[PDB]
RNA sequence: AGAACUGGCGAUGCGGGAUGAACCGAACGUAGAGUUAAGGUGCCGGAAUACACGCUCAUCAGACACCACAAAAGGUGUUAG
RNA sequence: GCCCUGAAAAUGGAUGGCGCUCAAGCGUGUUACCUAUACUCUACCGUCAGGGUUGAUAUGAUGCCCUGACGAGUAGGCAGGCGUGGAGGUCAGUGACGAAGCCUAGACCGUAAGGUCGGGUCGAACGGCCUCUAGUGCAGAUCUUGGUGGUAGUAGCAAAUA
RNA sequence: UUUGCUCCACACAAUAUAGAUGGAUACGAAUAAGGCGUCCUUGUGGCGUCGCUGAACCAUAGCAGGCUAGCAACGGUGCACUUGGCGGAAAGGCCUUGGGUGCUUGCUGGCGAAUUGCAAUGUCAUUUUGCGUGGGGAUAAAUCAUUUGUAUACGACUUAGA
């Protein structure tokens, strides 16, 4: 018996990978998961997280 | 497992037997010092109707 | 510690007894109650009579037959007051009740053999010296039992046949007691004396 | 000479239970003579064995066995909880069982 | 709702059940109280 | 030849039959959760068929492992069989039910000279 | 309750700017431990002066052992018990071996003869009545005669076993 | 992988608070006290023994 | 199949109370037996040791027919037929034994006792 | 019948309240060992026919919350005051 | 205070029952003892979360691994899976030396939907994986159609003289 | 019906166990009273003693108990006979006389035991029955059908029939 303060098993809410099956785009990701986990640079973390965004979050710059 | 049960054809080692007496005699000479100890030993054990091993003493 | 615990009934108090006798059955111990008409009950006579009369009017409406049978025989009374104290509807309960045997007086088998007593149930080890108790045989007779006399007659016979046995045993105990008196003071008797005997 | 009991007469009472839920995983035995939790302690561990007779003969006997072991005191009247390789039958509530004196501490 | 007009029940209950008696010879449930003082006389008989 | 497998436990062995799969012959023994509003089995009462919870999942270490610490793999023909030329200790070749009495014997012959454990080495072995 | 302990707890409100060193109040409380003692302290205190745990403090809380823990004495008592009806004052006498046990016998006598829980019971005047004749109740005036003596009819030897073979005597 | 607590494992009990090596030999937790037995005021006793 | 059927004394030798005398049921059975006894002869068997071993009669396709019940409703009038079949067997004697020898698997301390026992006696 | 706050029930099993949607305890993956809650420990039934102070006799005893209702008024019954 | 009285209702009847009277009652204090899916430790599952980790002449970085927490749930939402008909691809898949189907208190896998095997029966097609697709999964619907019971060898086959 | 049926002593197979594993070891009555011994002037007596549990008494040492030699006592004692008696509350048991026969751990000897290998109930009770031994004993009925009417729905009941 535990009085949960928070809603149990929150699925985080953020993306863990691109919902696409774009083989090449999935390569960049495997390339960046690495960079964002070894280089330590804040840059890769943002770029990596940025590949998982849908076409409505990757506006045409 | 092919004879089962066709007696012994394997009993004892004459050695083990002699080694008994080699010691038996030694203790036997020790038992005839304490009265009834030979009888107490040639006697088996058993619990009686109204024998309590916890409130007992050995 | 014996295969059958023949239990004397005189003095005992129904409930109290009924309970221990009931636990001894549901433990495997076989039991046989004797002199169930010398069995006592708490409260005065008139109360235990009304209580039987308030149970005597409890029968099935549409058929007084399939109704709660009201046994008047002291053995069956004490028994009905022991049934409710066992899960008699299950096989285990049906089984424990086949280890029990409640007799009026003391029949032929359970008379040549020693009967014991249960202190935790006995009247003169409970009832505060002064409170009015009740004898079963007395009540039963006043509610349908028709063999009050027959027993008083038989036990009277057995009590004299038994009193004669004990008189022989009275002198036979004193007999061996007198041989044990002179056997003492001897070198083998004083050997055990120090060995706690 | 006439007696050869190297164990004690225990009676399998009922399984550990409540008012309406018995847990067969544990039994309750009323050992002969024992009546206190202090003097009950001397029976703990003592491998228990319920001996019964079967009709069909197995490896060589018509009398199979159920092994157990006292696990702890229980209550205030010298009763003890026992467990077996295979829990007891239930058809054995009021069945004389055997409490050996091993593993012996004395 | 009550009976409306209380009336004696039909039949005697202590005469039940109204089943066909076991044997044609009515058993004699009880015999006269024994009188140990009189001659050893008989108590019943079998007529037709 | 089976790799050292931990003691295979099951937690629950008794199959999970639909509720009342006994009462009516129409209600197949195939499991089905009772959607009922009054369903005692769904409300989970004291003494009704234990429903299949996920907690009955088996140790990932021993999941799919048959009694002989071998995961069973269906085998069609010999070509298909040689997939276990390098896993004679982890898998067991299970000859399919549509394999002829003549072909089965060829597969077994190959599986014996390869050291594979065929689970059904008795399929259509009419003397 | 358990085996009481006549605790000694003194309190004294709290050192305020205007009234430093306030007149200490000593209460001769009864309980089975210390916290029950303190609670019971304010409890009675706040029933006399405008003082409660929030405004005061517990000076010292020493236990009080009996003077002659083996000297059988007579006791006088005055109790302010609130019965279901209302509340009454009374004087019972319990001749025992200590204040602590005589008050323990009292409380259970308060539960037996007048069904009053420790909570509806206030213990007033409680001291050892010196000479006899000062004993206002006959039930105590009883055991106070020239070299008394009495038997114990019908001894009830409690059995260890379930069965006996010797049907029970009650001689003493 | 296992929370082997101290209190009933002298080996871990020393893997933390190495002072349990010295505490051992020194005894400490049982070391006697000084009998600086003074005296309580006469007032204390007459107020503690009041009516 | 006896619910509401009448009672009769002739049903005592069997232990029941209900027993009817199905004249038709019998004529078709003793009539078919006639055929069984005859097959046994042309097969060359003992007309004496012969006894019925297996006789099984089961439902047949019900002959359909109708009946008119009040308010012009048509309730069926099925004719439940049979499919009798039996087997008259020659009665053989000696049930025989032909028991299994039973391979004994006794432990070493289970043999030991047998060895120590047949060591004091025979 | 209708509102307030909170908790529940609904939707929620489980141990106790014999029994019961709502009360006591307590919230559920599957197991094992320990310890308890609630409630209980004469027997049914696991657990003391344990300890201690007392009170009680009812020819209509009494028996533990929600809960299975009882009063105003009486008693030289008895106990204490 | 306890107790008595005040205390009357309909089937027999309920401190749960038996039974209990220095109680097994009423009041109280003391212990020990008992056992829930709760609490404690541990194992396993799953979910979630936090991380670790391309690594070389190997095979899945939607991988492996470490770490902590948590698990009730109708209406309901979503996710991951199982199954059925048919479609593209694939296993140069299975098969008259027996496919499919059906039977099997015979075996194995999976929590499960289900899958798998042996035996029986049988006679002409069929399955796994990757995708596509839908008239795709039944215990109800006084459901439809058909079929079969208990009822039951029962009601009853009794007007019109035979 | 070919010798079927039954009782005893066994012999071996089947059979199960609500559960042997030293001994259920007999006054009565009372309990604010009793038991026991004993004494006389026999009582509701005197005197002594006892209890506070059976934690007693009995049994009990021997290959689950073997083979021999005695010593001392003539006791104890098991089985099977035998004499007389008692018990009908379910007597089916208790008591007794005398032979017999085996043992006797009351005392002293001498041999044996192992390898069941460091435990595995480690198998020794009594229940029922069957099939084969040979040893005694005994040679029926019921039901249907017929019949009757004191009976009756049917069964049942009541009669009758070599």
């Amino acid at each position: 018996g535990i009085d949960h303060t928070s809603k149990q098993h929150k699925r985080s809410g953020h993306r863990t990978a691109p919902k696409s099956d774009n083989v090449y785009l999935k390569l960049l990701v495997k390339l960046y998961t690495f960079l964002a986990r070894r280089t330590d640079a804040p840059f890769n973390k943002v770029v990596l997280k940025a590949l998982f965004l849908s076409k409505i979050n990757r506006p045409p710059v | 497992a092919n004879l089962f049960p066709e007696q012994q054809n394997k009993e004892i080692k004459a050695e083990r037997v002699e080694d008994q007496k080699v010691v038996d005699k030694a203790l036997i000479a020790e038992i005839k010092k304490t009265p009834l100890l030979k009888q107490y030993l040639s006697a088996s054990f058993s619990l009686k109707n109204g024998d309590k091993p916890h409130m007992l003493k050995f | 510690v014996e295969p059958v615990v023949v239990i004397d009934g005189k003095g005992h108090l129904v409930g109290r007894l009924a309970s221990v006798v009931a636990k001894q059955l549901l433990n495997g111990q076989k039991i046989v109650v004797v002199r169930a008409e010398e069995l006592n009950i708490s409260g005065e006579f008139f109360r235990n009579k009304l209580k039987y009369h308030d149970f005597l009017r409890k029968a099935t409406a549409f058929n007084k037959t399939r109704g709660p049978f009201h046994f008047r025989a002291p053995s069956r009374i004490f028994y009905k007051a022991l049934r409710g104290m066992v899960s008699h509807k299950t096989a285990r309960g049906k089984a424990a009740l086949e280890r029990l045997k409640v007799f009026e007086g003391i029949p032929p088998p359970y008379d040549k053999k020693k009967r014991v007593v249960v202190p935790q149930a006995l009247r003169v080890l409970r009832l505060k010296p002064g409170r009015k108790y009740t004898t079963l045989g007395k009540l039963s007779t006043s509610v349908g039992w028709k063999y009050e006399d027959v027993v008083a007659k038989l036990e009277a016979k057995r009590k004299v046949s038994s009193a004669e046995y004990y008189a022989k045993k009275r002198a036979f105990t004193k007999k061996v007691a007198s041989a044990n008196a002179t056997a003492a003071e001897s070198d083998v008797a004083k050997q055990l004396a120090a060995l706690g005997y | 000479a006439e007696s050869h009991r190297l164990y004690v007469k225990g009676k399998h009472l009922s399984y550990q239970r409540s008012k309406r839920v018995n847990n067969p995983n544990v039994s309750l035995i009323k050992i002969e003579g024992v009546a206190t939790p202090q003097d009950a302690q001397f029976y703990l561990g003592k491998r228990i064995a319920y001996v019964y007779r079967a009709s069909k003969e197995v490896r060589g006997s018509k009398i199979r066995v159920m092994w157990g072991k006292v696990t702890r005191t229980h209550g205030n009247s010298g009763v003890v909880r026992a467990t077996f390789r295979n829990n007891l039958p239930a058809k054995t509530f009021g069945a004389s069982v055997r409490i050996f004196l091993y593993p012996s501490n004395i | 709702s009550h009976r409306k007009y209380e009336a004696p029940r039909h039949g005697h209950l202590g005469f039940l059940p109204r089943k066909r008696a076991a044997s044609i010879r009515a058993r004699v449930k009880a015999f006269p109280k024994d009188d140990r003082s009189k001659p050893v006389a008989l108590t019943s008989f079998l007529g037709y | 030849a089976s790799l050292p497998h931990p003691k295979i436990v099951k937690k629950h062995t008794k199959k999970f039959k639909r509720h009342h799969s006994d009462r009516y012959h129409r209600v197949a023994e195939n499991w089905r959760k009772q959607k009922g509003i009054d369903s005692v089995v769904r409300r989970r009462f004291r003494g009704n068929i234990s429903q299949p919870k996920i907690g009955y999942g088996s140790n990932k270490k021993t999941k799919f492992l048959s009694p002989s610490g071998h995961k069973t793999f269906l085998v069609a023909n010999v070509k298909d069989l040689e997939t276990l030329t390098m896993h004679t200790k982890t898998y067991a070749a299970e000859i399919a039910h549509n394999i002829s009495a003549k072909n089965r014997v060829v597969i077994l012959a190959r599986a014996k000279a390869l050291g594979i454990k065929v689970t059904n080495p008795k399929g259509r072995l009419a003397l | 309750m358990a085996h009481f302990k006549e605790y000694q707890v003194i309190g004294r409100r709290l050192p305020t700017e205007s009234v430093p060193e306030p007149k200490l109040f000593r209460m001769r409380i009864f309980a089975s431990n210390e916290v029950i003692a303190k609670s019971r302290y304010w409890y009675f205190l706040q029933k006399l002066h405008k003082v409660k745990k929030a405004s005061g403090e517990i000076v010292s809380i020493n236990q009080i052992n009996e003077a002659h823990p083996t000297k059988v004495k007579n006791f006088g008592v005055w109790v302010r018990y609130d019965s279901r009806s209302g509340t009454h004052n009374m004087y019972k006498e319990i001749r025992d071996v200590s204040r602590v046990a005589a008050v323990e016998t009292l409380y259970q006598d308060m539960a037996a003869r007048h069904r009053a829980r420790f909570r509806s019971i206030h213990i007033l005047k409680v001291a050892e009545i010196e000479k006899t004749a000062d004993v206002k109740r006959q039930y105590v005036k009883q055991f106070l005669t020239k070299d008394l003596k009495f038997p114990l009819p019908h001894r009830v030897q409690k059995s260890t076993k379930t069965f006996s073979y010797k049907r029970p005597s009650t001689f003493y | 992988v296992l929370k082997k607590n101290p209190l009933k494992n002298k080996q871990v009990l020393l893997r933390l608070n190495p002072y349990a090596k010295v505490f051992a030999a020194e005894k400490l937790g049982s070391k006697k006290a000084e009998k600086t037995g003074t005296k309580p005021a006469a007032v204390f006793t007459e107020t503690l023994k009041h009516d | 199949f006896n619910s509401s059927i009448g009672r009769t004394a002739q049903g005592k030798e069997f232990g029941v109370t209900k027993a009817r005398w199905p004249a038709k049921s019998v004529k078709f059975v003793q009539g078919l037996l006639q055929n069984a006894a005859a097959n046994a002869e042309a097969k060359g068997l003992d007309a004496t040791k012969l006894y019925v071993s297996h006789i099984q009669v089961n439902q047949a396709p019900k002959q359909r027919r109708r009946t008119y019940r009040a308010h012009g409703r048509i309730n069926k009038y099925e004719s439940s037929p049979s499919h009798i079949e039996l087997v008259v067997t020659e009665k053989e004697e000696a049930v025989a034994k032909a028991a299994e020898k039973k391979v004994v698997r006794l432990t070493s301390r289970q043999r030991g006792r047998i060895a120590a026992q047949k060591r004091i006696a025979a």
